RNA sequence: AGAGAGGGAACCCACU
């Protein structure tokens, strides 16, 4: 269903998977890569 | 009259000459680390 | 919920960031295509029913704390202040003394500013966890009090602790190193080391 | 890095509660209770454990240079 | 052999990519460098965009 | 000397408690935001249907945008005076405005009461978006929050929005202030 | 024309803090002895570091730094101990310093925890203060190594804060404000002192032009270098040799004058 | 660098009187004893102690300057009565109310440590 | 650098949630140059084919 | 002079037990470098003690 | 002193002076403060931020907890931070009688103490200083160095 | 080039003759400080102990200045230089023979300045005649300019890292002419506007606003404690 | 007891 009002925690969660897939510099590295 | 130098990743110790090209005896490792000085330190404890 | 409930059990799951995108449910919208978007700012006030601002909502913000750059992620409540002391902050947050690096030890860095007893703030965002502000902090929590006194915090100075600072408060170390090489050349001249 | 020895303000010693409020957090206790189980009651001495980073175990992880 | 070209650190090309916290400890590199920087003549340098 | 060495027996501080006014106060602000914002929709419901009549020199849009202005100013100012009103001769903000030591009363306002609007080269936020400010706003919006209005204070807060326009303008105050410096030392050493 | 009476009372005392009232006397009179529990109290605290050998993480000015703000059981010796610059010894002496070695080398695949145990004292009395743990001086990976001689001399909180034997010292008069020296603006929100006697329903007590300071409130909480009484007992023994030391001056003026 | 050392707070020097008494010209009976070396927590007791005598007309004593270690202690005193003898007196008071002090501390120890 | 006019330098609205609103050097580059937001991403682009 | 260049130990006054290098030297006093503070203090060669 | 300070919200500032502990204020409690800051630098630059980050770090720093401070939040206001400092023996909004450090009278005003989160600047006074007579001279005009 | 060498703003005319690198001149940041007068400026000691003036020996200051060379150098009171009749400079730095360290009527002796010496104090953009002025030296340990409040104003120093310009006038004749023209009570009213430029700064402001409002009384120790301050009290305390 | 110093130009980041 739906994330009627933790979505407070939620989307922190999903901003940690963020920034544990990505990192802070994916542009330098992905460009370069590219 | 020898220098005593640590080999860096070796992390063992050997000596060196005047003119001598810097070198590891163990893997050829080219940064070598100066012991620590043998005279005394003394530090306020402030 | 069930990509919350997924997303909680990372490492077990395999389930990441990139099999959200897949899931076709978070996408990268860039500046041409906001121009044609209805961006819903919060889930929690914009999709309930009102008197109706818009009801035509196609994208939401995750969360508006991740408008700020790096440096303005670090200040507590920036919505609070003004917005020329956030900027000025923004200048200062990459000029505070700190653990700028873990292997600082091998470094061999020019200008090395190093602090002894580095702090995570007691007053933190939740943005710190993920530039790992609290890993490599760079100040010291201090029990500070807004007061007229003697008269040396006048004009924008502040009166500071001798027994605090006696005890490694704010007590830094500054490294400096320095290069040099000798240069074999054509014979006429030649540097090399030897104490003269 | 390493935990301070002394509270900045009071001068309180603290520098021998780092590892027991370790024990303490991992034995499944607040971080309020594991400080106060250590007997900190001025926040001033709370701050030195609540806020510290021990980063000197990361700095163990590194090959001594010397040997 | 045309030429080397510098890389930036942590990228698909480096010595350091993919590897484990333990062994960049082993290597006296952090696992908290983002990379993304040249290293030219021991200078870190930074491509601004 | 002596003020010093009297002001050590005395104490003086500033804190959190002096920027926080009791609940009739944020009322009589909030009911003013209100009255004032309906004012502004209203006056937008006349601009569309053609009943507002342009003021005598300038084009129907700026009778509008003249009128918005205008109730939106009303509103700082209201709200300012009746934040302004509520110190208790004992908050320390009234202690360094009226001495003239430090601020103004536009800093009491804006910190207790209301920020105001905020203002990009003497007008109103523009529509860098198409016919829209942010994103978040739809097409065609001139009313208070769309166009720049800040209807929170500094003690409570600035919404996201709010928040970005506030760095609007704080940008602008920062681009005078680099770009004054270096024209008005060329004429003051041309006039030296 | 003279001096009031002083009277104590010590509502509590264990081995960390003292809690006691102080009555009769003026206001400068206490905040002096405050001020000297704070700084005028001798104790004893390593000042001279001598680094034979350091392989650890930390480098050596910061290992100096933490061996300065370890506390030492001074309970008896301090008052024997002369000041280091006063002694008339080839410049360090059993009379007016305190011998200590560490010599710690780590032979194990743990994190080895120097600690204040390692500190090993010649004089049997002062030694660290630690039921408790003890102080965490530096962490040694395998193959790291730190020998030290470290000498501890007297002195007090002036010279350098590693010589605070105090770990707080709270210090208040009239809970009630019946002086009104501060003056709240909303009395209700305020939160009542330890030491009110007022019911809930008043907030402070009526004002009263003829009072005067008294009835001190003292907590007194040591950091472990002295028991919180000795602390109190040195203090007022030190406040005594200052004035008097003051007085003999003021002799010799006077008669310099005549 | 230009750090003072931490000994400047107590210790004199050779050519430094501890005390050092200036009769005062202004008004009659008025002497500035100025105190090397010491701070606050000399001076506000002997000025406390000071305005306890009826005949002492005027008591006060300032630091200079926070950095340099010296109290000034102005003393005006009712004539046929020298400050000098005010300030002697008040030292005295002092270190008799501090003894007293301390003997009741001492017998309070006794009292709480034995039930 | 040194240019009279404000255009270039301003905070232009779309520059919400792609670069950060506040962080800028404050000397006489103001605006021109500017940290990048947080989960703001360049696209490294692909082949249109 | 012979002191120049070498490490001696206040031996006498308020710096007692200070380790510092001479870096100048006279027939009364000399400069010498301490190892401890960032400050380099002047004292009398009778508080001085070579190592 | 002269070392250059700065709070988390450009609050910037020299160390105009360093009190031992026991001429530094102190509270019914023993605590002093570390930094003593201006009054006056709040109202015109309007820092409310920072008083608000004292006072979460107050009631962070009394709950033993690290308090949360994301901007766009509406879960965390001024009041319900005062609500959590009343319930810990203080006043609501983190003022606190502080006794002063010299004379020990209580000062009349209340003084808003806690802890905040300082930096230390790049910037010391030590890399800023210097002095010069009649030294290095260059050599194209015999004007004295730069630097 | 030639041209392009002089038609610059570093060039010879702007960059060489008109604004030129002074010898005698430090620069360090200030922190305040409401302890010394309005034309008084706390410099360090190693400030004061690196530049110096030339005073000239006569029989009036010939034993003073006889004590400060035999001190030498890095004595602080002592001198570093010492020129002779024929404008001969002998060295006090290294140390010579005590033989040719008289002194007779018409040496001069560049001697560490001390307090009472006159310096010239200014910021950066010299908008106007007051942000350049002429300070007292007060010599105070930590290693800043302690200057007072009140000169803030024509200043415009913050103190928030703010680093001043000190310039010490050489001869006797210039320092003469900064006391007689250049006193920070003598640039008091400005001409701009016919007023003051000083004022009273925030902090003190505030607290004597608090201060002489009419429910504020005083106990007699804090009248007595308060009156230690006055530098112009005549040694009455007034009636209450 | 043997006593002076030099580079120079270019370009980046901040500081008030
Ligand atoms: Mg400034
Ligand atoms: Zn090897
Ligand atoms: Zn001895």
């Amino acid at each position: 269903e739906i994330t009627p009002d933790l979505w407070q925690e939620a989307c922190w969660i999903v901003i940690s998977s963020y920034f544990d897939e990505k990192g802070l510099v994916r542009q330098q590295l992905d460009s370069f890569d590219e | 009259q020898p220098m005593i130098y640590i080999c860096g990743e070796c992390h063992t110790e050997n000596e060196i000459k005047s003119r001598d090209p810097i070198r590891c005896r163990e893997c050829g490792y080219r940064i070598m680390y100066k012991k620590r000085t043998k005279r005394l330190v003394v530090f306020d404890a402030r | 919920k069930r990509h919350i409930d997924q997303l909680k059990e990372r490492e077990y799951n395999n389930y990441s960031w990139q099999d959200l995108v897949a899931s076709g449910v978070v996408e990268y919208i860039d500046t041409l295509e906001e121009e044609t978007v209805m961006l819903a700012m919060t889930p929690d006030d914009l999709q309930e029913k009102e008197v109706a601002y818009c009801s035509t909502y196609t994208h939401c913000e995750i969360h508006p704390s991740m408008i700020l750059g790096v440096c303005a992620s670090i200040i507590p409540f920036p919505d609070h202040n003004q917005s020329p002391r956030n900027t000025y902050q923004s200048a200062m947050g990459k000029q505070a003394m700190g653990v700028y690096i873990t292997n600082f030890h091998v470094r061999m860095d020019t200008l090395a500013h190093v602090l002894y007893y580095p702090q995570k703030p007691l007053v933190t965002t939740r943005s710190m966890e993920y530039l790992r502000f609290r890993e490599l902090p760079a100040g010291i929590n201090s029990i500070v009090a807004i007061a007229s006194y003697t008269g040396y915090n006048q004009e924008d100075s502040v009166i500071m602790n001798r027994s605090a600072v006696d005890r490694g408060f704010f007590r830094s170390v500054f490294y400096r190193s320095y290069k040099e090489q000798e240069s074999k050349k054509g014979f006429d001249q030649e540097e090399v080391f030897e104490k003269p | 890095m390493i935990i301070p020895v002394r509270c900045f303000t009071c001068g309180k010693i603290v520098g021998n509660k780092w590892e027991a409020y370790l024990g303490l957090l991992q034995a499944e206790y607040t971080e309020g209770d594991a400080l106060d189980a250590l007997g900190l009651k001025r926040y001033c001495c709370r701050r030195m454990l609540l806020a510290h980073v021990d980063l000197i175990e990361k700095l163990l992880n590194y090959a001594p240079l010397e040997k | 052999f045309i030429g080397k070209i510098p890389i930036m650190l942590r990228s698909t090309y480096c010595l350091l990519n993919g590897l484990t916290d333990r062994d960049l400890c082993e290597l006296n590199e952090c696992p908290l460098d983002p990379g993304g920087y040249f290293i030219i003549n021991g200078s870190e340098k930074v491509l601004i965009a | 000397t002596v003020i010093n060495n009297w002001l050590l027996i005395e104490g003086h501080t500033i804190g959190i408690g002096d920027s926080i006014a009791d609940s009739k106060t944020y009322q009589d602000i909030q009911n003013t935001i209100k009255k004032a914002k309906q004012d502004v929709i209203e006056v937008i419901e006349k601009a569309h249907n053609n009943e507002l009549e342009p003021t005598p020199g300038n084009t129907l849009r700026q009778t509008f945008e003249n009128q918005v202005n205008r109730i939106l100013n009303d509103a700082r100012d209201k709200t300012g005076s009746s934040a302004q009103k509520s110190l208790s001769e004992y908050n320390n903000f009234k202690s360094m405005v009226v001495s003239g030591a430090k601020g103004s009363k536009i800093n009491i306002s804006q910190v207790i009461a209301v920020v105001g609007q905020q203002n990009v080269e003497g007008k109103r936020i523009p529509f860098g978006f198409k016919h829209r400010t942010l994103p978040h706003f739809i097409k065609d919006d001139y009313g208070p929050e769309s166009r720049g209005f800040v209807e929170n204070s500094y003690l409570a807060g600035l919404t996201p929005t709010e928040f970005f326009f506030h760095a609007m303008g704080g940008r602008e105050g920062l681009i005078d202030t680099a770009v004054k410096t270096a024209e008005t030392g060329y004429i003051q050493r041309r006039l030296i | 024309p003279y001096a009031n009476q002083p009277t104590v009372r010590i509502t509590e005392l264990t081995d960390e803090n003292v809690k006691f009232i102080i009555e009769n006397t003026d206001l400068a009179v206490a905040n002096s002895i405050r001020r000297v529990f704070i700084a005028e109290v001798p104790i004893i605290a390593i000042d001279w570091v001598q680094i034979d050998a350091n392989s650890s993480v930390l480098h050596d000015e910061f290992i100096a730094h933490r061996l300065g703000l370890i506390p030492l059981t001074s309970d008896d010796i301090v008052d024997k101990l002369q000041y280091s610059r006063d002694c008339t010894c080839e410049e360090f002496c059993p009379e007016c310093s305190v011998e200590f070695t560490l010599d710690v080398r780590c032979n194990e695949d743990q994190t080895r925890h120097v600690t204040s145990r390692d500190l090993i004292s010649n004089s049997p009395r002062v030694i660290p203060v630690t039921e408790q743990d003890d102080i965490l001086i530096v962490k040694l990976r395998k193959g790291q190594e730190l020998r030290l001689r470290a000498y501890a001399k007297k002195g007090f909180g002036k010279e350098h804060a590693k010589w605070n034997p105090t770990a707080g010292v709270a210090f208040e008069y009239d809970p009630d404000n019946a002086l009104r020296h501060t003056v709240y603006p909303k009395p209700e929100e305020w939160p009542k002192s330890e030491y009110s006697e007022l019911d809930e329903d008043e907030s402070q007590a009526p004002y009263d032009p003829n009072g005067k300071p008294e009835r001190f409130y003292y907590n007194v909480e040591s950091c472990g270098s002295l028991r919180p009484e000795t602390i109190v007992l040195s203090a007022l023994s030190g406040l005594k040799k200052k004035l008097s030391d003051l007085q003999t001056q003021l002799s010799h003026e006077i008669q310099s004058d005549v | 660098m230009n750090a003072p050392p931490a000994f400047e707070s107590f210790l004199l020097f050779e050519g430094e009187k501890k005390i050092t008494i200036n009769k005062d010209t202004k008004v009659p009976n008025a002497c500035l004893f100025t105190i090397n070396k010491e701070d606050h927590t000399l001076g506000n007791i002997i000025k406390s102690q000071l305005l306890k005598d009826p005949q002492v007309l005027f008591a006060g004593y300032k630091v200079p300057h926070p950095l340099e270690h010296k109290i000034i202690i102005r003393v005006q005193t009712t004539p046929d009565y020298s400050p000098q003898e005010a300030f002697t007196n008040a030292i005295t008071d002092l270190i008799s109310e501090l003894s007293l002090l301390e003997e009741r501390f001492r017998v309070a120890i006794k009292d709480k440590q034995e039930g | 650098r040194d240019g009279k006019l404000a255009k270039p330098r301003q905070l232009h609205n779309t520059l919400w949630g792609m670069v950060c609103p506040a962080e800028t050097p404050e000397g006489h580059a103001v605006g021109l140059v500017k940290n990048l937001a947080l989960m703001a991403y360049i696209s490294v682009g692909s082949q249109p084919s | 002079n012979e002191l120049i260049g070498q490490t001696v130990r206040i031996s006498q006054g308020p710096y007692k037990g200070y380790i510092g290098v001479v870096k100048d030297a006279t027939e009364s006093t000399a400069r010498v470098e301490l190892h401890s503070t960032c400050q380099t203090i002047s004292v009398d060669r009778q508080r001085l003690t070579t190592v | 002193i002269g070392d250059k300070f700065a709070s988390r919200h450009g609050q910037k500032g020299t160390c105009g002076i360093q009190y031992r502990q026991e001429d530094m204020p102190f509270t019914c409690e023993g605590i002093t403060p570390d930094i003593i800051i201006n009054p006056h630098a709040i109202p015109s630059r309007m820092t409310i931020g920072h008083l608000i980050e004292c006072l979460q770090g107050k009631v962070s720093a009394n709950k033993g907890e690290i308090g949360d401070a994301t901007p766009f939040n509406d879960a965390v206001n001024v009041q319900k931070i005062s609500n959590l400092l009343s319930d810990y023996g203080y006043h609501l909004r983190g003022n606190e009688v502080l006794y002063n450090g010299f004379t020990g009278r209580k000062i009349t005003s209340q003084i808003f103490i806690g802890p905040t989160y300082y930096q230390r600047l790049k910037h010391m006074v030590d890399d800023k200083i210097h002095s010069r007579a009649r030294g290095p001279i260059q050599i194209l005009n015999r004007q004295p160095m730069e630097g | 080039s030639l041209k392009q060498r002089l038609k610059g703003k570093e060039g010879r005319v702007r960059g060489n003759l008109m604004g030129k690198r002074v010898d005698f001149s430090a620069r360090t940041v200030i922190t305040p400080d409401p302890n010394l007068s309005i034309d008084q400026v706390g410099v360090p000691r190693s400030i004061a102990a690196n530049m110096t003036f030339a005073e000239i020996v006569t029989p009036f200051n010939i034993d003073r200045l006889q004590e400060l060379v035999r001190r030498g150098n890095s004595q602080y009171p002592g001198a570093k230089y010492i020129i002779r009749d024929n404008g001969d400079r002998i060295d006090l730095r290294f140390h010579p023979k005590p033989s040719d360290l008289h002194l007779q009527t018409g040496y001069k002796v560049e001697r560490h300045m001390c307090d009472g010496d006159i310096v010239i104090f200014n910021r950066q953009p010299t908008l106007h005649k007051m942000s350049m002025m002429g300070h007292r030296v007060r010599i105070l340990p930590w290693s800043t300019f302690r200057l007072n409040l009140s000169v803030t104003t024509p200043y415009n120093a913050d103190f928030d890292g703010d680093e001043m310009n000190l310039h010490l006038p050489q001869s006797l004749e210039t320092r003469a002419e900064i006391q007689e023209l250049a006193m920070v009570p003598r640039m008091i009213v400005t001409p701009q506007s016919n007023r003051p430029v000083m004022g009273i700064v925030q902090d003190t402001l505030t607290a004597v606003r608090k201060f002489t409002k009419r429910d504020v009384f005083l106990e007699r120790g804090e009248v007595m404690n308060l009156l230690m301050f006055l530098s112009t009290w005549d040694g009455k305390v007034p009636q209450p």
